[PDB]
RNA sequence: CGAUGUCGGCUCAUCACAUCCUGGGGCUGAAGUAGGUCCCAAGGGUAUGGCUGUUCGCCAUUUAAAGUGGUACGCGAGCUG
RNA sequence: AGCCAGGAUGUUGGCUUAGAAGCAGCCAUCAUUUAAAGAAAGCGUAAUAGCUCACUGGUCGAGUCGGCCUGCGCGGAAGA
């Protein structure tokens, strides 16, 4: 079971997405469902280190953001090309 | 560290002095003075020595832990000494002491002399070994790789000085 | 002395040692094993 | 030699090698060795890695080599001057960028498949990392 | 590798283009001059090298 | 042998220490193969294999381990000081078989305690049923 | 001390060719080895190897005691074969039956290790099938 | 390009070290002799002739060795041609 | 990590060779006393013999190990 913190994201963008990759974090978004899509921000390690495990994409998977929880399944990751890094997930509400 | 850690304790009639870096040790044997690195810090508590660090010196406890092996080695060659057990191989090489100065030959075409240092003594129960005694572990290393040095022991038969604990590698003339 | 820009352990006994900031192996079983970087 | 059988057309610009890879995930195997470094490989250096790395894992498992190498690099002749047109077709590279996925590996452990892809890295001109299939 | 022997111009007998080929394990010392361009002369002659080293051998 | 496998263990020895009354004790600073093989293959020639030559008389193990029964033998943890257990037959005679093995060649530092299975001495019990 | 089992078949008196001076690094005698072994031989029957034990003492008195023919040349006559395997598991050897092992074990029970014979039955079970003899 | 005289020889050299000899050392598939290979070392030393304009080369006979390069492929307001 | 111990039996596995006993090579590459012992990981012989390795126990008692990313840094690095 992976329970995820993450933030709803103050801004979108390439910038802003480039300055979380420097500053230790990763954009994602969750969507699916009636409500709109949100778009959050993980911590890279542990979200790095929760993947590591197959069943991460296979369960289901819950985010707590500001106090709230959302299920949802991994639908898409985006790696670096050539790091052992996460660039983006796609998240799909349960 | 984990040697600095070994508290070495003083058996009875050992006298310890310090001097801030400077201690000087003194036994049945014999006399050893050695200056310690800034870092370390020598404390004495009624029966033994310990070693730690000085703040402020970042490889304190490296240097610590070689002077409380030092200060050791101090504690055994003042109360019971050092020994040193050389061999010699071959026809022929053989060694004699004349007091202080060994007198070996070795098949060269000259008599070969080491003046040994102040703080040692050798003999000679054999014709080809020499147990050598002294104090300062250091020294006493030092004289005996002399000797050694005086003819390496070769490979092929063992033929030269060797240590008589040490173990030689043989090797084979392949045709 | 193998002098060598890639000096490596070569069985179980090569151990690497740094002097005097030369890194080196030295082998106490094998003679052949003495390496050297430089 | 990967060299293509026949091509629409016998020379080609030197172009350039910017942006990152495409074929970056490990998709037809288990084990792959990926570019970190960005350059280009000559089908002499693929051939060279492919047989290095082949004969680590003694013929077994199977081998994927995710890059093909399509573009002809042309070279003048010794001592001649700049004009009278462009070199000939000397050999054919593949140009990488970094994460293209130059090997894939499986029917072998982890571990001689790493061994394997170092015995073969060390045959590329282009600095490698290994990495494994992963779901998803 | 040295200038081109024999009789020629002030550039033959001035320019590196010879390139005299030595097979060491036997001495058959042989390599031309006879191209302008030193690669031209290495391997051109290079072919009478292993022609002479192969009358040897056989 | 993580937590497992030691969790095993310990039920192995507390179900043999249960299930026997009577052991002997031995410490073999200087045991040879002869002797520890000679024990073991007398224990198989009188019965079965469950008689062990096991050395696990730890700080932390055995010494855990005893609370359950037997607590008198917690004490016995140290000068390292290894069981041997017995399950069948009233007071076995395989006691002196590890008196008559320090007799035999060994530098005599199991002791032979008898760990006072019949609240007795640490003295040699000869008497026992015939 | 120094006690090695190199030995023969009971049928060659004086394995001087085989052996020799494996047996003989001392100066120890080469007749003394021999009488004591067809000594031992008188009672058994002629033709197996037989391992011995060997305490040479400074006092010029060796000491030796037997052990049971090898369990080798047992099941080789138990099968009946001259030639054990090459390359086994492409074709068979033979077939080896649980009770004719258990009986071969049953007679060196006494010397071996183990009070269950079973348990070295197995264990030669498995001696023949790391040969090429499939039970 | 209102001139920077090219090959080779002679005389004179000076520097580099990727050392030919001598010097110190490690491994050797180094028994010794003699080698192989690698490392440190530029203090000194480092052929004479036959042929060829030759540098180079081949050959003859020496030598501890007959080093590889820079220097306007050193040196014609120094010589030769 | 080191100090104290061991590291057995089938078996000397069958071969082809001149002999193969783990070490020349191949296939089999199991089981047995089990704390634990691979038909063998290394050194040795003419072949053994012989010294070892893996793995088990014993002593002291707080860290140990080997991967990843990374910052700075070391060698590789010889010319007039
Ligand atoms: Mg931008
Ligand atoms: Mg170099
Ligand atoms: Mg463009
Ligand atoms: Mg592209
Ligand atoms: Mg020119
Ligand atoms: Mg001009
Ligand atoms: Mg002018
Ligand atoms: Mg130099
Ligand atoms: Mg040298
Ligand atoms: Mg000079
Ligand atoms: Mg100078
Ligand atoms: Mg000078
Ligand atoms: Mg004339
Ligand atoms: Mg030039
Ligand atoms: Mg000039
Ligand atoms: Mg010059
Ligand atoms: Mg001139
Ligand atoms: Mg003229
Ligand atoms: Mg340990
Ligand atoms: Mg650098
Ligand atoms: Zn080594």
């Amino acid at each position: 079971m992976f329970t995820i913190n993450a933030e709803v994201r103050k801004e979108q963008g390439k910038g802003a997405s480039r300055r979380l990759r420097a500053a230790n974090k990763f954009p994602a978004i969750i969507y699916g469902g009636k409500e709109a899509p949100l778009a959050i921000e993980l911590d890279h390690d542990k979200v790095m280190n929760m993947q590591a495990k197959a069943e991460f994409y296979s369960e289901v998977l819950t985010i707590v953001v500001d106090g709230k929880e959302i299920k949802v399944k991994a639908q898409d990751v985006q790696r670096h090309p050539y790091k052992p890094k996460l660039q983006h997930i796609d998240f799909v509400r349960a | 560290s984990r040697v600095a850690k070994a508290p070495v304790v003083v058996p009875a009639g050992v006298d310890v002095k310090i001097n801030g870096q400077v201690i000087t040790i003194k036994g049945k044997n014999g006399e050893l003075t050695r200056t310690l690195n800034d870092a370390v810090e020598v404390k004495h508590a009624d029966n033994t020595l310990t070693f730690g660090p000085r703040d402020g010196y970042a490889d304190g406890w490296a240097q610590a832990g070689t002077a409380r092996a030092l200060l050791n080695s101090m504690v055994i060659g003042v109360t019971e000494g050092f020994t040193k057990k050389l061999q010699l191989v071959g026809v022929g090489y053989r060694a004699a002491v004349k007091g202080n100065v060994i007198n070996l030959s070795l098949g060269f075409s000259h008599p070969v002399d080491h003046q040994l240092p102040a703080g040692i003594t050798a003999e000679c129960p054999t014709q080809t070994e020499i147990v050598l005694k002294g104090a300062d572990k250091q020294v006493i290393g030092q004289v005996a790789a002399d000797l050694r040095a005086y003819r390496r022991p070769e490979p092929y038969k063992g033929k030269g000085v060797r240590y008589a604990d040490e173990v030689v590698r043989t090797k084979e003339a392949k045709k | 002395m193998k002098v060598r820009a890639s000096v490596k352990k070569l069985c179980r006994n090569c151990k690497i040692v740094k002097r005097d900031g030369v890194i080196r192996v030295i082998c106490s079983a094998e003679p052949k094993h003495k390496q050297r970087q430089g | 030699m990967l060299q293509p059988k026949r091509t629409k057309f016998r020379k080609m610009h030197k172009g350039r090698n910017r942006g990152l890879a495409q074929g970056t995930d490990v998709s037809f195997g288990s084990f792959g060795l990926k570019a970190v470094g960005r350059g280009r490989l000559t089908a002499r250096q693929i051939e060279a890695a492919r047989r290095a790395m082949t004969r680590a894992v003694k013929r077994q498992g199977k081998i994927w080599i995710r890059v093909f190498p399509d573009k002809p690099i042309t070279e003048k002749p010794l001592a001649v001057r700049m004009g009278k047109g462009k070199g000939n077709v000397e050999y054919w590279v593949a140009l990488i960028q970094p994460g293209k996925v130059l090997y894939e590996m499986d029917g072998v452990p982890e571990e001689l498949a790493r061994e394997a892809f170092k015995l073969a890295a060390a045959k590329l001109p282009i600095k490698t990392t290994f990495v494994t299939k992963t779901v998803m | 590798t040295t200038r081109s022997q024999g009789n020629g111009g002030q550039n033959v007998n001035k320019v590196n283009s010879a390139v005299r080929a030595t097979h060491l394990p036997t001495g058959i010392s042989v390599l031309a001059q006879d191209s302008r361009s030193q690669l031209d002369n290495k391997k051109l002659a290079l072919a009478r090298l292993k022609e002479k080293l192969a009358e040897m051998e056989l | 042998a993580l937590n497992l496998q030691d969790k095993q263990a310990i039920v192995a020895e507390v179900s043999e220490v249960a299930k026997g009354a009577l052991s002997a004790v031995v410490a073999d600073s200087r045991g040879v193969t002869v002797d520890k093989m000679t024990e073991l293959r007398k224990a198989g020639r009188e019965a079965g294999v469950y008689m062990r030559v096991v050395r696990n008389t730890l700080l932390r193990r055995a010494v855990e381990g005893t609370p359950f029964e037997c607590l008198k033998d917690a004490f016995v943890g140290p000068t390292l000081i290894a069981y041997s257990m017995e399950h069948p037959g009233a007071a076995a005679r395989l006691f002196k078989e590890f008196a008559k093995a320090n007799a035999k060649f060994e530098v005599k530092a199991a002791a032979f305690e008898g760990e006072l299975i019949p609240a007795s001495q640490i003295d040699r019990l000869a008497t026992l049923p015939t | 001390q120094a006690y090695v089992k190199l030995q023969v078949a009971a049928g060659m008196a004086n394995p001087s060719p085989p052996v020799g001076p494996a047996l003989g690094q001392q100066g120890v005698n080469i007749m003394e080895f021999c009488k004591a072994f067809n000594a031992k031989t008188d009672s058994i029957e002629k033709g197996l190897p037989i391992p011995v034990v060997i305490t040479v003492y400074a006092d010029r008195s060796f000491t030796f005691v037997t052990k049971t023919p090898p369990a080798a040349v047992l099941l080789k006559k138990a099968a009946g074969i001259k030639s054990g395997s090459g390359k086994p598991n492409k074709d068979k050897v033979g077939k080896i039956s649980r009770a004719q092992l258990q009986e071969i074990a049953q007679t060196k029970a006494a010397d071996m290790t183990g009070a269950d014979i079973e348990a070295m039955t197995r264990s030669i079970e498995g001696t023949a099938r790391s040969m090429g003899l499939v039970v």
